[PDB]
């Protein structure tokens, strides 16, 4: 039902750069948006829940923000190990739906 | 510590069946929901199914509904995805995850993933 539109589909950046990824929901999802990091060969890992809460353990350079139906993930200072695909997801209603993913290359 | 371990992935003929298991440690699956999520090449992450192990209530994505079922054995602390009438499009890495704080923490614990190849 709820479509999550992620942009961009991929980007390239250098170690130390700030990067921002945007996610737009097709309907109200309140605060309930999560962000996952998936490194090649690895399981997705939760970074952010409820738009802006940092999952315990996750580096503080990762932050989430929300303006209405618009959601952003920012990595404030890209590290070598942050090369991954990032996904947004609404956890408001069933089914939980994911963005198409944004591949971040260094 | 909280962990999910999947097994059961491998090579299966089209029209065949497979069962994936998702074994939990450090929490009880009947205190939460277990989801299955798959990553097919080029299709990002796709939600597949969930189960509420207390009562075995299930929900399925349209892509697998009528072919895949979920079950759980709460004494073994394990959930299962039973895959029937397997097609090419079902080739993916399958993950299980929990719906932490009954969804407040989104999918906060993930299995390592298991590859299913329909050949």
């Amino acid at each position: 039902d709820i479509q999550m539109t992620q942009s961009p589909s991929s980007l390239s950046a250098s170690v130390g750069d700030r990067v921002t990824i945007t996610c737009r929901a097709s309907q109200d999802v309140n605060t309930a948006v999560a962000w996952y990091q998936q490194k090649p060969g690895k399981a997705p890992k939760l970074l952010i829940y409820s738009a802006d809460f940092l999952y315990s353990g996750v580096p503080s350079r990762f932050s989430g923000s929300r303006s209405g139906t618009d959601f952003t993930l920012t990595i404030s200072s890209l590290q070598p190990e942050d090369f991954a695909t990032y996904y947004c997801q609404q956890h408001y209603t069933t089914p939980p739906t994911f963005g198409q993913g944004t591949k971040v290359e260094i | 510590e909280v962990q999910l371990v999947e097994s059961g992935g491998g090579l299966v003929q089209p029209g065949g069946s497979l069962r994936l298991s998702c074994a939990a440690s450090g929490f009880n699956i009947d205190d939460t929901y277990i989801h299955w999520v798959r990553q097919a090449p080029g299709k990002g992450l796709e939600w597949v199914a969930r189960i509420y192990p207390t009562n075995g209530y299930t929900r399925y994505a349209d892509s697998v509904k009528g072919r895949f079922t979920i079950s759980a054995d709460t004494s073994k602390n394990t959930a299962y995805l039973q895959m029937n009438s397997l097609r090419a499009e079902d080739t993916a890495v399958y993950y299980c995850s929990r719906w932490g704080g009954d969804g407040f923490y989104a999918m906060d614990v993930w299995g390592q993933g298991t590859l299913v190849t329909v050949s």
